[PDB]
RNA sequence: AAAUUGAAGAGUUUGAUCAUGGCUCAGAUUGAACGCUGGCGGCAGGCCUAACACAUGCAAGUCGAACGGUAACAGGAAGAAGCUUGCUUCUUUGCUGACGAGUGGCGGACGGGUGAGUAAUGUCUGGGAAACUGCCUGAUGGAGGGGGAUAACUACUGGAAACGGUAGCUAAUACCGCAUAACGUCGCAAGACCAAAGAGGGGGACCUUCGGGCCUCUUGCCAUCGGAUGUGCCCAGAUGGGAUUAGCUAGUAGGUGGGGUAACGGCUCACCUAGGCGACGAUCCCUAGCUGGUCUGAGAGGAUGACCAGCCACACUGGAACUGAGACACGGUCCAGACUCCUACGGGAGGCAGCAGUGGGGAAUAUUGCACAAUGGGCGCAAGCCUGAUGCAGCCAUGCCGCGUGUAUGAAGAAGGCCUUCGGGUUGUAAAGUACUUUCAGCGGGGAGGAAGGGAGUAAAGUUAAUACCUUUGCUCAUUGACGUUACCCGCAGAAGAAGCACCGGCUAACUCCGGCCAGCAGCCCGGUAAUACGGAGGGUGCAAGCGUUAAUCGGAAUUACUGGGCGUAAAGCGCACGCAGGCGGUUUGUUAAGUCAGAUGUGAAAUCCCCGGGCUCAACCUGGGAACUGCAUCUGAUACUGG
């Protein structure tokens, strides 16, 4: 089906995620339909490490796409702090 | 990664006075600076313009101690950057942390400055930073720590930069040993006598 | 209103079927010139109607046989 | 095979061999009774054979042995056949 | 606001000159290799050759909430106790927590690897119609009633093994009818026809044949129409070289009809017509994965396609189908071949171009490591299990970046070395001496962040007949890290553990002494007895944990000249002419709007390039936003020029 998740990209103990929308046969990395935002885990709480647009987000789970856990938890911390 | 033999070669290589010493004395009484280092310093040949221009650029290096794959990436910055290379250049090359540290009075020469830098007794905006090479932005504070405030180092420097000349872009106060970087400084404020010029048709051939 | 294309027919010996070539005007990728190019396709002509040199308009559409894709809207110029 | 899924794999797959083989011949078997109907020509047996061949036709369209475009492709072919005749 | 602000020459033909013209050099770059040398860290990269052959371990499993079950270990159990009477130790029970084997469901078509084949059966750009699509999702309905088996198991038995055979028994969400049947299929229509499956949680009473039926919730099942996704198909243009390859083609091109596919189609067959491709390069031959991109360049171009991402193809070689929504299937099946291995000689088994690794080839490319802690994936209600994807670690200076190998003072300028007009000069503040410091490495002590969740409790809301069960939402408690002795910080001691390589005739920065066209150097133009060119020493120059050489691409090379060259004598006007294709074409009017131009829309994947910021102590690196992607198609206009 169609999956929200993370790509994990930048460098060693330095990870950024992506948050796209792909279809979960794909790799992780790899080929995906469209980018709803990012995550820093690392932030330093003097910048902004979540950006994930909300309302293409739920456009795509009106249309069935599913949302991983890790996503999930990130769109309740947006929603409590927003 | 550094230069650590003799320095006054260097400055008579150069036939000007690249500051590798502290001052306690004229580099007159300690060295030939009119000749030429080595058997042959006596003779002087005719410079071809490669000569001239790689004279030049060796002189701008050996003045702020930077080797030439750093002074490359400098020379590439400023011609990235807008407005002329070689104010750029320049700019780029008195930014560095142990540049302004020896500027600021903390060092007697670029040497001590960029061991004091490297050897954790610098601190900016309250944060030990470490890096000789570190570029120092405006409003930057720049002090030394608790622990090296207790060197006699310092304390010759500070009285040694009283009797040199005092640079516009620094607020420095000697009791609290401390610095402020103000600006960075426009091409008039550097010395007269180095050619960018040179450095930009070097590099730019 | 739909998407089409017209052509001059060079062959019809074939049944049901005619030979459109579409000629373009398309510039050199390297010395700039305008260089003549020509497209011939299999156009399906149901009822035999044009013959060769008729200056045709086709649109495309199904397969039809092997070789044949576009079919037959109507005849501007009539071989004359 | 060398993975036990694999192993269980083949077994199942030749189950369903020979099962989808019996299906597919029983299929085939009634739809050439039609077109046998047709080649002689008897209109009557021609209706009767295809009466007899649509029920299972499409019990295995629906059952997943044939596609449903299949099921129908074979009885639009087989009326537009018998619709020739009478 | 910014995001094209960009272009260097030199040596060498001659006694000398100008021109022409080739060769060479100065610049970047690399999946590099070799030689000398080698301190640390961060980030990346690492079989380019034999798509050669592979030892060994792992790389795809999962569900008891589908099913019969109980073999193993943990408990409950009825009954018999060694007896040191409160340890109770074994006889039987799927009773339950679970679970080996088995049926069944889903997954093994994803993820991972390689570039052999493929010059268009592929890729890129832009369009299109004649299609299917498991899991996810919206809507509407249904979900009734039966049957025959079969694995396991049991008994016997064939085999060295691999693996079977016979007879009997049993279950299901396995299988098969029946009923039902429409906005589904066939048909113009009438009508005909087609499906299903249960399981789990809890429970107030009523009724129980003591299993429970009965209520509610969750989940699963079937049919149809949609969404999303993926895939199949078609057209145009583009995408290497060779004419010392010019003709090619018989299912060949088209048509009618039958069949076939999920779908159009010579996809296939019968018949008929005689066509189709080609000088805009068909056919044939050689080479080759394609693209975003990378390197170079002022640009146009040239070269290239490793890592990263998309597409394709392959899976020992050749062929084929089966299951399935999807394969003609890396770790599935059948056959044939080569090869390797086991054998009781009758038969068997295997496919690292998955992760490590081995032999081989080569100038050359690494560990038979840790963990599922994070992201993602498969299965499951969930817990959770699996995951050589992945997160990390090991090795290598392979590259980029950062830091260190100390700092200050220090003379008549010591010694030795080298040169010397023998005066001295230089190595050289260089050393020694003195004062100071401790980054990194070494020893010891603290210590983030990657961690979200998940579990158990309670409380609220929803649901319900129910203050159970379930779902959501707060709070409480105890926990979840391979890296790892982390990053980072603090203390100790002592300059203590840390500089080499190339070059010095000109191009090209850097000069003297000593030892015979020999030894030797050489990127292009020295050495025949005072060689700045050989070799050594002193000195100096350039780079620096690197430095050189070699190989390769572009630049310089305006040296294939589109931007941007020439042909009287330097290379170059066919011996001359006629002439088909092609190229170009006097002048006016009208018309069209093909080229051309303008605007808009769609697209031009992400990364990369560039600009402004942010985070790593800086940088490399990571990253937010923008610009860019110079292209293609469509639509609407303009009519000067070219074209009709």
């Amino acid at each position: 089906m169609v999956t929200i998740r993370l790509a994990r990209h930048g460098a060693k103990k330095r990870p950024f995620y992506q948050v796209v929308v792909a279809d979960s046969r794909n790799a992780r990395n790899g080929r995906f339909i469209e980018r709803v935002g990012f995550f820093n885990p690392i932030a330093s709480e003097k910048e902004e490490g979540t950006r994930l647009d909300l309302d293409r987000i739920a456009h795509w789970v009106g249309q069935g796409a599913t949302i991983s856990d890790r996503v999930a938890a990130l769109i309740k911390e947006v929603n409590k702090a927003a | 990664a550094r230069y650590l033999g003799p320095k006054l070669k260097l400055s008579r290589r150069e036939g000007t006075d690249l500051f590798l010493k502290s001052g306690v004395r004229a580099i007159d009484t300690k060295c030939k600076i009119e000749q030429a280092p080595g058997q042959h310093g006596a003779r002087k040949p005719r410079l071809s313009d490669y000569g001239v221009q790689l004279r030049e650029k060796q002189k701008v290096r050996r003045i702020y101690g930077v080797l030439e794959r750093q002074f490359r990436n400098y020379y590439k910055e400023a011609a990235r950057l807008k407005g002329n290379t070689g104010e750029n250049l320049l700019a780029l090359l008195e930014g560095r942390l142990d540049n302004v540290v020896y500027r600021m009075g903390f060092g007697a020469t670029r040497a001590e400055a960029r061991q004091l830098v490297s050897h954790k007794a610098i601190m900016v905006n309250g944060r030990v930073v470490n890096i000789a090479s570190y570029q120092v932005s405006p409003n930057d504070v720049v002090s030394i720590r608790e622990k090296a405030k207790k060197q006699s180092r310092v304390k010759a420097a500070l009285e040694l930069a009283e009797q040199r000349e005092k640079p516009t872009w620094l607020e420095v106060d000697a009791g609290k040993m401390e610095g402020t970087f103000k600006r960075k400084p426009e091409r008039s404020d550097l010395s007269a006598d180095i050619n960018e010029h040179l450095i930009v048709e070097l590099y730019s051939k | 209103k739909i998407r089409t294309l017209q052509g001059r027919v060079v062959s019809d010996k074939m049944e049901k079927s005619i030979v459109v070539a579409i000629e373009r005007f398309v510039k050199h990728p390297i010395y700039g010139k305008f260089i003549k190019r020509t497209t011939k396709l299999h156009v399906h002509d149901e009822n035999n109607e044009c013959g060769i040199g008729d200056v045709v308009e086709i649109r495309e559409c199904r397969p039809l046989s092997k070789t044949k894709s576009w079919t037959l809207v109507r005849v501007v110029e009539k071989a004359v | 095979a060398n993975i036990k899924s694999a192993k269980k794999r083949a077994i199942q797959s030749e189950k369903a061999r020979k099962h989808n083989a019996s299906r597919r011949s029983m299929m085939r078997t009634f739809i050439k009774k039609v077109y046998a109907a047709i080649e002689a020509g008897d209109k009557a047996a021609a209706q009767k054979a295809f009466n007899e061949m649509q029920p299972i036709v499409d019990r295995q369209a629906a059952k997943g042995l044939i596609h449903k475009n299949k099921a129908a492709r074979h009885k639009a072919n087989l009326t537009a056949q018998i619709n020739k005749l009478a």
